[PDB]
RNA sequence: GAAAUUGUUGAAAGGGAAGGGCAUUUGAUCAGA
RNA sequence: GGAAUACUGCCAGCUGGGACUGAGGACUGCGACGUAAGUCAAGGAUGCUGGCAUAAUGGUUAUAUGCCGCCCGUCUUGAAACACGGACCAAGGAGUCUAACGUCUAUGCGAGUGUUUGGGUGUAAAACCCAUACGCGUAAUGAAAGUGAACGUAGGUUGGGG
RNA sequence: AAAUAUGUAAGAAGUCCUUGUUACUUAAUUGAACGUGGACAUUUGAAUGAAGAGCUUUUAGUGGGCCAUUUUUGGUAAGCAGAACUGGCGAUGCGGGAUGAACCGAACGUAGAGUUAAGGUGCCGGAAUACACGCUCAUCAGACACCACAAAAGGUGUUAGUUCAUCUAGACAGCCGGACGGUGGCCAUGGAAGUCGGAAUCCGCUAAGGAGUGUGUAACAACUCACCGGCCGAAUGAACUAGCCCUGAAAAUGGAUGGCGCUCAAGCGUGUUACCUAUACUCUACCGUCAGGGUUGAUAUGAUGCCCUGACGAGUAGGCAGG
RNA sequence: GAGAACAGAAAUCUCCAGUAGAACAAAAGGGUAAAAGCCCCCUUGAUUUUGAUUUUCAGUGUGAAUACAAACCAUGAAAGU
RNA sequence: GCAGUCAAGCGUUCAUAGCGACAUUGCUUUUUGAUUCUUCGAUGUCGGCUCUUCCUAUCAUACCGAAGCAGAAUUCGGUAA
RNA sequence: GGUUGCGGCCAUAUCUACCAGAAAGCACCGUUUCCCGUCCGAUCAACUGUAGUUAAGCUGGUAAGAGCCUGACCGAGUAGUGUAGUGGGUGACCAUACGCGAAACUCAGGUGCUGCAAUCU
């Protein structure tokens, strides 16, 4: 016996019934997919000014 | 059978922009853009290569990740009752500066300005956007405009 | 207002009132079969139930908003007369996300005394004059819990538009004669 | 009818006394109770809601996690207040002398204290001292360092340990662990 | 709608920098309140020319008054209405004592007639016939011949109570 | 020594079901002060 | 030309009749009137009077009257259904225990924890006491051979209760 | 190239200034990214709201749907079959639509009072045989959306309109007179003269007459009408338009504006009031729930207690809690 | 379209116009003119390593695709690809 | 299946005595389909016999109108089950 | 202001038909040893800047020019459309209320602007 094949029915109230919640923005969101030569030399930068900046004091 | 395919029904959506087709100008890649720059997404026909799939046209969206030839733009997309975070490696050619933005940055050195030069005359600031306000009292005049009665008009065909 | 209405006459010209600043918005339809847009404008204007009432104030932004819910709302600009019966009779202040009712001035003082409202006629003053802190004095004031009207709806039927002999939309300065009856 | 804005009836969610039939953690929290009422003690607050906590919500404390917070500068003289276990940790040499707070002590955190010079008191005794937490340091134990927690959101590319009762290999590490077999994960 | 009154409204065309000061466009409204008389304004501006109510605004609506509302006239009064199948102007004749009542006695004998809506009307005009013989309707010229007078023949007077103990007569 | 079911007695009602809800009239019966 | 009146609106103008309610239970407050004493319609009813003192009010029950009221259970989009089970009543009658587990909670102890396989003992299947092991945890990773967790104040930055 | 719908932004994770790191990058401290330090807090950069916001774990049932407005596909169509957005029914009582899952109104703790919604106010039946202007007479009248049907085409029925005409220099109708000559006009036909048929669409007399409006003849002849007159004396004619009513309009047990019945309605169109009544709205009381608080300063034994304040209450499957 | 022996409607040669009305393996849609089409030259980037991303989506798999990184190469004068 | 509207034509002449093309509006549920709403813990599944009642879209009988109705016969139609 | 090299936007720049252009520049132009490429020094390459010319390219102008561009109370608040009613209508569809709002059409105006560098009567 055939029955319903689809519908989009209901389905904006079962969403919004929990609401459709932004994806929560961070502070220094992650680098995944950054170019990883960029990454690198950031990764030395970093080094470098936490370094720089544990020597300041004095 | 159902065909869902990468650019279904797209005929008229990565259409070139009728007496606009042919090579892409050169100001489409002089323009430069930096992580945090935010970028609406249209996709070149003529660019096949590092094109953004049909969902994403008209989006805006964020740069994060600065390539040769290309951006990384992120972009919320909706899925179900929640938005998940998408990352489109996508090619200058279909992307361009946001004017969404650019206007609020001379809004903000506007209202850096103004708030120095208030500080420096008197006490005021008034620096929020108010909405259209309801317009104030008035005085028309009926000198060389005397009104004019209007009726309305009998039908007629005139066909 | 009265002698410039005049003043324009005798010069030959025609005085145009300045455009109403406040509304007062009552909805008239109960909370039933609403479709989703202007269901969420009458939650965010707090007429969450029938026969609530709450003062907005008129820009372009809430214009829409009375455009998007005028089917369900009957409106209008609120007279001296009908803002200090509205006070007075049913004024309750929101404190501590409370419906504290306004018997007293202290009460108004302790919440809004920091914008200056130190009485039930500030609170008056800051709504019918649109004052700088007109949002601050009127989310303060509690929605309003309006009867049904005591010598009925004058109309046969309410949910066409005024305009159309029903009850729903601008009316602009019958909503006192509403609002009086109604309260 | 009114056009709910939110769930009627809805309960706070948090606890407002400890699920516990403890007499004594009763009495705790009656005193705390009537002193984050009468003092306007932040410090009193959380503890009285410390109280309250479940046994995963108060994970032990050990004494090198006291020592670390001791460490920290200008804490060197605070009273150490943990409101839950403090356990003894061996894997700490040198413990300094402090007044150390807590629900419970291991007999090894206990002795180490006391040998290191120190007292362990109770809460009530921290009260007593200071009933606005004058002069505190709360310290917490690792909540998400629990075994329970490493299987929570468990999923494809979550990396979060799998429910098992064998480990080893031929336990889940076939198809769907490696590009070898079907697919990684 | 109601009860009528007759209104002046004249709008403006709102000023911009380029055109200050618009032509002051004014029309005779017949509606039961100013905001049923301005939403008719508005209605047929945009009829006539190019502008609406977000582009223009409502310089002065006044009510106008009967200047003589106690002496009877007879009223030409040109409409157009929206048929079932079609529009079509008409011409009408009715006698009263004001343009007010004019226009209601206008609205009812066109939603008796041809159950035109008011939402189906437009008047065109009303003017006072100030010349009798430029009556040219049967039904008015019958009530301009000199001496007119009629009886009222089979009088029904309403009874208080519900029963009778006289065989009522319905003498005149 | 229950119920179904039944006899007698007593009470009451009964124009093509009966039973029920709200409310009170009437009859019977009863608690509290 | 001078008014009036209608209509609409306003009064913190006055006043008559009717109905429902009387919650609370020392004081505290805001006020009003008074020069002040105090008084008050001011953070919720008191005063005066009559009858009865029991079936009178009330409850229960039967009946009468006005209006309303389809047969429950079930499957179902939809049951009063011309869908199914049910003539009636009594008694019986259906998420149990177990092995191993996830979450959560309580308890004990805590880098350890688990006395009860067993031994000792006993007022004898109880209670009480206990050695060596073993299980799990304190280390992971790799197919495996194997290797095996501090640059630092056990790091830096942002937020973070106290 | 809309309308609706739709992405982003409207700041302190910001803006501006100076200069630190790097193995990236640059011809190059050039830039890139992340920073030290400094300056900017009344509107920190639109509106409105916010029984708070964020987060985590774990489990039930469900995974046959259906209906209404709107968009919409297949189909002649369907109480058909399939999509879109929303609102609903399922899961839901209540007032109204007589009756009904879905329509209108309104969502529901126990009560009191008031006011209403939708719908109604002749009687059933609570509430005006109310007021007012018209329309309709049906030998199948009509009488409230969903909804329980009716069409094309018609009607000097009746009503109201549109446009064009005739008319006291006599309109139309009515009675009577004339209605010729050229001319049997020409032609097709056996015969057709105005009149079975084609073309030509003329004039003299003319107030007026058509090479013809009909009847009649085998063809004639003859009556007849357009056309003009005699008499009467003021309004009349034609084509249209759309209201109500009527024809079109035929099914089976006897029966349905709900019934009765109703005809200047108790029908239809419209307008103004008054009135009736929902579990809705307003006020109050009481029950419970939730929330925010007060109160170990004692006799005072119920701090899980006592108390204050505010809001809320529908519910199948299902979950939990207190009994 | 205009011309040239055989040669005509169609062998080939020449000029003019020609926004693509052609072609790009295939279905359709899109795209492309000093090219993505045609011809020629050189080639193997149809390579190696393992990640990230987009569509389908449970944000699993598979397929397909995108942008990089680390190499080794091809081509070009080179930018680049 | 039955019934209309228009009227090019048929009917010697004459569209409508009787018909009526090309079109178009309907009605009916005695056809057959379409659907799958009810019934699969069961509504006895063809036809005939028997018997009652109902409908009218009337074959006959009653009374009529029209005709290309002289009579006779017949045809069309009305009220009528 | 002209012109050249490189350009940005990519017709207000394009297209058709005519006319004009001082100076410089550009260009056509002259030659074939070499590099180079062709059936063909036509293109491409090299050489001269000399033998000549503004004829063409190019630039600008003209045209009730084609196109294109801009604006409009031009059409038109029309078409369409969001929302509303126990509105109309047998239906098809339509009207009204609160909003948004085209396209064609018509009219008028316009016909490249401009960046860096160099050069010029
Ligand atoms: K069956
Ligand atoms: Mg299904
Ligand atoms: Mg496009
Ligand atoms: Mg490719
Ligand atoms: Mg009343
Ligand atoms: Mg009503
Ligand atoms: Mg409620
Ligand atoms: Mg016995
Ligand atoms: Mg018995
Ligand atoms: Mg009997
Ligand atoms: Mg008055
Ligand atoms: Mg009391
Ligand atoms: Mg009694
Ligand atoms: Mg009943
Ligand atoms: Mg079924
Ligand atoms: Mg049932
Ligand atoms: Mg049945
Ligand atoms: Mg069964
Ligand atoms: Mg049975
Ligand atoms: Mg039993
Ligand atoms: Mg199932
Ligand atoms: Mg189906
Ligand atoms: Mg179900
Ligand atoms: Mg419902
Ligand atoms: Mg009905
Ligand atoms: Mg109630
Ligand atoms: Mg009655
Ligand atoms: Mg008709
Ligand atoms: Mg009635
Ligand atoms: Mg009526
Ligand atoms: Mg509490
Ligand atoms: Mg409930
Ligand atoms: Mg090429
Ligand atoms: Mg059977
Ligand atoms: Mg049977
Ligand atoms: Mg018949
Ligand atoms: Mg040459
Ligand atoms: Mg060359
Ligand atoms: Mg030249
Ligand atoms: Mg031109
Ligand atoms: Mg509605």
């Amino acid at each position: 016996a055939k029955s319903k094949n689809h519908t989009a029915h209901n389905q904006t109230r079962k969403a919004h019934r929990n609401g459709i919640k932004k994806p929560k923005t961070y502070k220094y969101p992650s680098l995944k997919g950054v170019d990883p030569k960029f990454r690198r030399n950031h990764k030395h930068a970093l080094h470098g000014t936490a370094k720089a900046l544990a020597a300041a004091k004095k | 059978g159902k065909s869902h395919g990468y650019r279904s029904r797209t005929r008229y959506m990565f259409q070139r922009d009728f007496r606009k087709h042919g090579a892409v100008h050169l100001s489409t890649y002089l323009k430069v853009y930096k992580v945090g720059d935010i970028v609406d997404i249209k996709a070149n026909g003529s660019i096949q290569k590092g094109m953004p799939h049909k969902f994403y046209q008209g989006k805006t969206g964020v740069v994060y990740n600065v390539t040769k030839s290309s951006v990384g733009v992120i972009i919320n997309k909706m899925v179900g009752n929640r938005y998940l975070e998408k990352r489109l490696n996508l090619r200058v050619e279909h992307i361009k500066h946001s004017k969404c933005r650019q206007e609020f940055l001379e809004r903000v050195k506007a209202n850096a300005a103004k708030r120095a030069e208030a500080k420096a005359q008197g006490v005021a600031v008034q620096l929020k956007r108010q909405p259209a306000q309801p317009r104030e009292s008035r005085i028309v005049s009926t000198e060389g405009n005397v009104p004019q009665t209007l009726a309305p008009v009998p039908y007629e065909t005139f066909i | 207002i009265i002698q410039a209405k005049r003043d324009a006459k005798a010069a030959g010209s025609y005085y145009v009132e300045a455009q109403h600043k406040l509304v007062f918005v009552v909805r008239i339809k109960g909370i039933n079969k609403i479709p989703p847009k202007p269901r969420k404008v009458l939650q965010l204007l707090r007429l969450t139930r029938i026969n609530s009432g709450t003062f907005v104030k008129v820009t372009k932004a809430t214009l829409e908003l009375l455009k998007l819910i005028e089917p369900y709302v009957a409106y209008g600009y609120p007279s001296y007369s009908t803002i200090r019966q509205l006070v007075y009779k049913r004024g309750f202040g929101k404190i501590n996300k409370q419906r504290v009712p306004l018997s007293d001035n202290a009460i108004i003082e302790a919440n809004l005394g920091k914008y200056g409202i130190l009485s039930i006629d500030d609170l008056i003053h800051e709504i019918i004059t649109v004052g700088p802190h007109f949002k601050q004095a009127n989310n303060f004031l509690w929605p309003f819990k309006l009867s049904n009207p005591s010598g009925g709806w004058g109309v046969p039927r309410k949910f066409k538009h005024f305009i159309q002999g029903g009850s729903f939309g601008n009316r602009e300065e019958f909503i006192n004669k509403l609002v009086k009856s109604m309260n | 009818g009114i056009d709910h804005t939110s769930k009627q009836h809805k309960r706070s969610g948090h606890r407002t006394a400890p699920k516990s039939d403890n007499v004594y953690l009763k009495l705790l929290v009656k005193l705390y109770t009537f002193l984050a009422r009468r003092t306007d003690a932040p410090f009193n607050k959380v503890v009285l809601k410390a109280l309250f906590l479940s046994k995963i919500n108060r994970p032990p404390v050990s004494v090198s996690r006291i020592a670390r917070a001791l460490k920290q500068e200008g804490a060197a003289n605070k009273t150490v207040v943990v409101v839950g276990t403090v356990t003894d940790d061996a894997r700490i040499f040198e413990f300094p002398k402090t007044t150390v707070a807590a629900l419970r002590f291991t007999a090894g955190a206990r002795a180490k204290i006391v040998k290191a010079g120190g007292e362990c008191i109770t809460l009530d005794q921290l009260a007593v001292r200071a009933p606005k937490g004058q002069n505190t340091l709360i310290l917490r134990g690792p909540r998400n360092s629990r075994e329970a927690v490493r299987h929570f959101g468990m999923g494809p590319h979550k990396g979060k340990a799998p429910r098992i009762l064998s480990t080893g290999r031929k336990f889940e590490r076939a198809r769907g662990r490696r590009r070898s077999k079907g697919f990684k994960v | 709608m109601a009860h009528f009154k007759e209104y002046q409204v004249i709008g403006r065309r709102l000023p911009t920098e380029s055109v200050p000061e618009p032509k002051l466009f004014r029309m005779r409204i017949f509606a039961s309140n100013e905001v049923i008389a301005k939403s008719r304004y508005w209605y047929f501006l945009q009829k006539l020319h190019k502008v609406k109510k977000a582009s223009g605004e409502i310089v002065s609506i006044n009510q106008i008054n009967e200047a003589h509302p106690t002496k009877v006239k007879n009223f030409g009064v040109w409409v157009r209405y929206d048929s079932r199948s079609g529009t079509h102007n008409m011409y009408k004749e009715i006698r009263d004592v004001s343009r007010v009542a004019a226009v209601e006695t206008l609205y009812q004998d066109m939603a008796a007639r041809h159950r035109a809506r008011f939402r189906s009307i437009h008047i065109l005009k009303v003017a006072e016939i100030e010349k009798t013989a430029d009556v040219k309707r049967q039904y008015v010229k019958q009530f301009l011949t000199k001496d007119l007078k009629f009886p009222l023949p089979h009088r029904v007077q309403k009874s208080t109570k519900t029963f009778s103990y006289k065989r009522p007569s319905t003498f005149y």
